[PDB]
């Protein structure tokens, strides 16, 4: 199963859910999101990676 | 006969040519005169053609100068036979000028055919020629503009046009006028002589006219006999000429062979003709090529084609029209560079193609450049063959690979192509051939409207859909094809369903159609590339219910007898279903109550008797800058009444005569549940009067008074046309005129009659009759009594 | 006023509110501010937070799916001017999925100096079509919004105007961003200088808003420059610009190099001095010197290398080709995407155009709204040492508008290695192309099907060569046209003209309806030539020609076209006249009005009318007009002849006048109520042989007089020994139209009055009239004349005894 | 155009010098209608 | 095409399940089974 945005940010903070997203400092480097879960299927831990403390 | 052949030849811009026909008798074609301007009187009295005598097809002159009389060039011509008939005529003379008399005194008759003289504004002696001596058929002519017009028969002042008694109708009339052999025709050296006759009336044969032409000679041209031989020489000659290829069938030396019929090898005889069997057509460069509908139209009726075709249309149904018709080809076929060929549909009847001439690079079927070809065939049912070649398909931006892989498996060619035959990246380039169905869930129809609903379908990227599109139409019969002309298949654009994450689907209702029609619909995807993921639907038929049928169309009714209506009808507009029947109710009109309170003996006697880019880069506009957002944000660690069946008129009997009667008509398409009848057409109709219903019946009873005073009681005829509106008598006494007097219908009830006072002594008489709407009746008997 | 506060560099806002605290006491973003993500959140939530000390942004403001928030006019009250120095995706304000924004509230915004604002898919946002963008951006067709509850639902947009209101396409609307705050409109002398709530303009500099009209002290932000408190337009030494809105002294620049540089941040840089800026790093040319950080121009040509992580960097916004401005080498690949719709170039070849060389592969791919490759001003050689995959350098692929692709009068280009590739270029020449071809040395370095023949240009218009139309003639509807013959080197190659055509009323018709004919090619004097069919007569037509050739890929036969000739056809009889009808306003008068031709076929010179009196029934003088029903009316072959030439031929007074520029008209001196009957012309040509259309038939007949149907003449008698009277009485000869019958009504003295007819032969055979049978005593007889007016007047009684 | 019409286009097109089925029924191209001039006439 | 004379399209669209009056939204706008749909009330 692929899914694309719109989406995707209802997948979100669902599987993170409760803590946010983690975000430091930019500092695209091409791989962001959707080359990644829109072009590509994507499991659980990819998703589970953007999350803020665990 | 001493002279030539004589095929049928022109002369125009000189009358240099006009002396070829010096050494001829009889001349088997047609002469055709036209365009001496540069001509004088004097140069045409030292020409003639004694010698001429027969003229097959037809004679035709125009803008003849100088020319007055025709007896000096034309002297001995004898008949027009009209064998090739110039459009049902046979001699057509057309602006002339000095031309004064006809001076053709040697024409006796015209076998098939009359003449047609216009714009002679010189041309006289027109009523002293008789046509239906000379034609059979005189209904046909039309001679206007003529000098004539703007008894004895003769053609010049010298020479009279031979009055045949009316015995010689066409046998002719000799010197002393009496009437020539039957076939003798007009005029003859010897009365009743087939020998010397000087025309023949229907065949020649070696100086003798003869009705028919015995075996084994054959009618030729239909005026003479000619042998297996002859007629078989001419046919090898126009064999290796430009041509009327003389072909023999019922004993006639016709120039082709009629519908169904075969020219056979061995003997000049038409066989049956195997089927449809049209003809083949020939291709000496086996190369022409077809621009337009004009090039096709020389290629009408053509089955096998011994040749190649090239098509090449830098442009419909008139290039369907044209074509259709080929079976086979002979060489290659190569379509090039035709930019209004939609599909390959036309070329219908195509099951082989030789290839024996390939093309330069050994191909069989070669297709170049063809931007809006879509289709090649029916694939899954039409059948091709080749024998032998190879195949190119270069620059064609809308077939996709598919129909060129059917190519080769229907074709049995799978391994006659080589690498590089087809080109992989050129063919197929706007083509979307994604091969995904799309399943339609339920359907449902009702007599005005229908409902379509079908599967859901999602690409990859759920963005990417942007809408479906529902194409319908009208389907006659059980067969359509996706790919019409250029149009029609009316669309409708489908919003994509919303994301249900159960699963809704898309669904749509039509808005409007015809009732009991074949419907084909399909619904396309439209989507936006990045791959291509379209998707389509095989042709759904569906078949809209019936309803209440349309109104009968032409209700029309007639009386022929003072009992009997007959009704007919037409089928209603709109059927809306088969007809099971038809409902006719007829009532008895009552007549107009005024007319029996309407006293019509005083004044009133008078008496009535009866465009597309902008959305899609909208939508990929949305989507990247989506994706933008997303990879920046995120960060990893009752009345009577009859059935009519299948018929459309009745009779109708039990009406009194001179009787209204409003008919109401209904057409019922369906018979036991409820039958669904349209609203009526309403006619009204009445018989005829009867002769007798007028006519007073029973004797006048006279009562006299004191003071010559009668009464008069008459018996009324009970049952009158309809009703009687008055009463007319006519009374006279003796020595005294027939006096007239109007009793009303009032007058007759409280009168009980007539009720007249004083009257002069004599004999009375009394004469009534009755006023029905028909009219006048009969006078009752003249009661004679004295006063 | 000054700007109390600290300066709060850019942040973003993720997750909890609680973070949302630290604006607390800044009132200018020299950055970005994004507040987004936020799920558990409502609106009690957000009544409190409010932060007027905010006034103005750098760089953007994006809300991205906040939930519980309805309106920002709470939390943004100050907020007035986005400067937009570095953009997000061209976009300057993003409200992107916002659920519950029912408002924007944001009603002090009044400038957005560069950038466009994009607002979508919020479902629940109305008040939009009540705001006026024109007097708040720029460029206003760089917008973008859609889908919200303006528009597919109808969020009424009630708020007080009161409140300035005007024009945005064709008529008045209000211009309001809340339902108790409206958009402040002044007049357009102050166009940005600001304007206070009386109307008094602002200070020059000053920009937006002010609180003293005219002065620059009391500002709240000007645009040129800022710097303590009274802000300037350009700040002195030793006050070096910085970030483009405010200036600095050296020592604060200084300090914050020697900070940067200690901590060796990863995003930091090294803020150097050019022209009195401390601009992160001054471009190629230049080398920052360690005494003094201003960089000293140096005395080699280094450029400035743009070094590209992973060889290879995506162009498809503003804010993505910003990160190369001031670059002028590249260490890897370009690749332009613009999937757009809106004009990019004025941006482009802003950041862009300092670029020379390209040390990977250059590709454009999927661009939209690109018109030409000139944005590229300075770009010389493409060494494409990454060459693209397929082998290629130069790459372009399906771009609907590349029109032009370099000027090469003046410009030069240099290609390495690699091969080029084109491919569905609808807009874009094969001239081009090949032009590139030549100047790039390439020449001998391509294959087949690397440069697609068809797909280039497929509808464009570059033959480069021009035809003469050699003869035309113009005529009923007929047009013969004749032009020079077009040779390419092999005649093989022509394949046919082509001819368009189309009426034109007016001289402005564009080049490239347009009715297209075909033409075969001629043999080879004997002109093309091809001759027109249905044209309407007096009407102007635009024409030219084209020549079909074949692909030419080794040659370059491009094929030639003839400029727009405009030729109008010659005139002729025109249409019926319309409208013909005709009324009787007197006895004597008649008018007649009627309607221009509907087929003018020229200007109509004039019209013409003829007016004649009918003939009166024959039958009107000998019927019987008081038997029953006495009712007066009251006022094939064809082709016979066909191939017949096609043998012959063989192969080798009544009164009238002059109407002009008048639709009615008005005739006198006409018998009363008499038919007449009027046809009229149209004549659109006079003096040369005049020329008039088809006979327009009507009929009227004039108004009935009074006095013509009643009797004139006294009465008289004759009565003989029998006590019959015959009785004479001179008619009225001039009756209206005529006297069918007369009615006389005798009467005896005392008794009742009986009614005689006298029909026209009554009267005339009869010689008057006779009445029989009369018994003595006096008379009166009256006697009405019955015309086909009506009825006339009764005569005096007529006294006399028998 | 068809006959008695077609004579106006050949007495336009030829100046001062099959039918019918070639313009009537089909179409009316210039191409005919020149060499149809009776040059010798 | 709206109230009134549209009521047989909407006991077309869902059979025998009813509806609530709105129409404004199909003589000026346009039917497309969407709101013909979510009209019927189960």
């Amino acid at each position: 199963e692929t899914l694309c945005g719109g989406e995707l940010v209802d997948t979100l903070q669902f599987v993170c859910g409760d803590r946010g997203f983690y975000f430091s400092r930019p500092a695209r480097r091409s791989r962001g999101i959707v080359e990644e879960c829109c072009f590509r299927s994507c499991d659980l831990a990819l998703l589970e990676t953007y999350c803020a403390t665990p | 006969y001493p002279g030539e052949v004589c095929p049928g030849m022109d002369i125009r811009n000189n009358l240099t040519r006009l002396h070829e026909l010096e050494n001829c008798s009889v001349i088997e074609g047609h002469l055709q005169i036209l365009l001496m301007f540069k001509t004088r009187p004097e140069d045409f009295r030292d020409l003639s053609f004694p010698k001429l005598i027969m003229i097959t097809d037809y004679l035709l002159l125009f803008r003849v100068y100088g020319l007055e009389s025709l007896k000096d060039l034309f002297p001995n011509l004898t008949v027009i036979r009209g064998s090739r008939l110039f459009f049902n005529y046979a001699l057509v003379i057309f602006e002339m000028v000095h031309l004064k008399e006809l001076g053709l005194y040697n024409l006796m008759n015209i076998t098939r055919g009359s003449v047609r003289i216009e714009k002679n504004n010189e041309l006289c002696y027109l009523a002293t020629i008789d046509w239906s001596r000379i034609l059979d058929s005189v209904e046909d002519n039309y001679i206007v503009l003529n000098k004539d017009d703007n008894v004895e028969r003769c053609w010049t002042h010298s020479h009279c046009q031979k009055v045949c008694p009316t015995i010689c109708k066409s046998h002719g009339c000799t010197a002393e006028g009496l009437c020539c052999h039957s076939e003798c025709l007009g005029n003859c050296s010897q009365p009743d002589d087939p020998t010397k006759c000087v025309a023949c009336r229907n065949f020649y044969l070696d100086g003798r006219c003869v009705e028919t032409c015995p075996p084994p000679y054959y009618h030729f041209q239909d005026w003479r006999c000619v042998n297996f031989s002859f007629c078989q020489d001419l046919h090898h000659k126009c064999k290796n000429s430009r041509c009327h290829q003389y072909v023999i069938h019922n004993n006639k030396c016709i120039p082709e062979c009629p519908s169904g019929y075969t020219m056979n090898s061995s003997n000049l005889l038409c066989t049956p003709c195997l089927g449809p069997c049209p003809k083949v057509c020939h291709l000496l460069e086996g190369e022409k090529t077809i621009d337009s509908v004009t090039s096709a139209q020389e290629l009408r009726g053509c089955t096998v084609i011994n040749g190649s075709l090239i098509i090449n249309i830098r442009g419909a149904a008139e290039l369907e029209a044209n074509l259709g018709l080929i079976e086979e080809i002979s060489g290659y076929l190569k379509i090039r560079r035709s930019y209004a060929l939609v599909s390959l549909s036309f070329f219908r009847k195509l099951r082989l193609i030789r290839g024996e001439t390939l093309e330069i690079g050994n191909y069989s079927f070669y297709a170049l450049d063809n931007q809006n070809l879509r289709q090649l065939w029916d694939w899954s049912k039409h059948n091709l063959t080749i024998t032998q070649g190879k195949l190119f398909f270069h620059y064609n931006p809308k077939l996709c690979l598919s129909e060129i892989h059917k190519m080769e498996e229907v074709s049995g060619t799978k391994g006659r192509q080589e690498r590089n035959d087809i080109a992989l990246k050129t063919n197929g380039d706007q083509a979307s051939c994604e091969n995904e169905l799309l399943k339609f869930s339920y359907i449902r129809t009702s007599f005005d409207k229908i409902l379509l609903r079908w599967e859901p379908y999602w690409p990859p990227d759920f963005r990417d859909l942007l809408g479906f599109m529902l194409f319908y139409k009208e389907a006659p019969y059980q067969n359509v094809t996706e790919f019409d002309g250029q149009n029609s298949w009316t669309v409708v654009d489908i919003d994509p369903p919303l994301r249900s994450n159960s699963q809704n689907h898309p669904g749509w209702l039509m808005r409007g159609l015809k009732p009991w029609t074949q419907y084909a619909i399909f619904v396309k995807t439209l989507v936006t590339f990045s791959r291509t993921y379209g998707a389509k639907s095989d042709i759904i038929y569906v078949q809209t219910d019936a309803t209440n049928p349309s109104v009968p169309l032409d209700p029309i009714s007639v009386s022929n007898s003072s009992s009997q209506i007959i009704l007919k009808w037409k089928p209603p507009s709109d059927p809306n279903g088969n007809i099971t029947h038809y409902l006719v109710f007829w009532e008895r009109q009552a007549e107009d109550s005024e007319l029996f309170e309407l006293d019509y003996c005083l004044k009133g006697l008078k008496l009535p008797s009866r465009q597309i880019l902008k959305e899609l880069e909208e939508s990929s506009f949305r989507k990247t800058f989506e994706d933008y957002l997303h990879n920046v944000v995120f960060v990893p660690r009752h009345r009577p009444f009859e059935k009519v069946v299948n018929k459309e008129s009745l009779v109708i009997s039990g009406l009194r005569h001179f009787t209204g009667y409003r008919i109401e008509l209904q057409a019922c398409n369906q018979d036991t549940p409820e039958e669904r009848c349209s609203v009526a057409a309403y006619v009204s109709a009445r018989t005829m009067p009867e002769a007798k219903a007028d006519d007073i019946v029973g004797p006048v009873t006279h009562e006299i008074f004191e003071n010559n005073v009668v009464h008069l009681m008459w018996q009324e005829p009970k049952e009158p046309n309809g009703l009687i509106v008055l009463y007319e008598v006519s009374y006279r006494r003796y020595g005294d005129e027939e006096l007239h007097l109007c009793v009303s219908r009032k007058h007759f009830a409280l009168e009980r009659g007539c009720r007249l006072r004083g009257l002069s002594p004599g004999n009375y008489s009394v004469r009534i009759r009755a006023t029905s709407l028909a009219g006048n009746g009969s006078w009752t008997e003249p009661t004679y009594f004295y006063v």
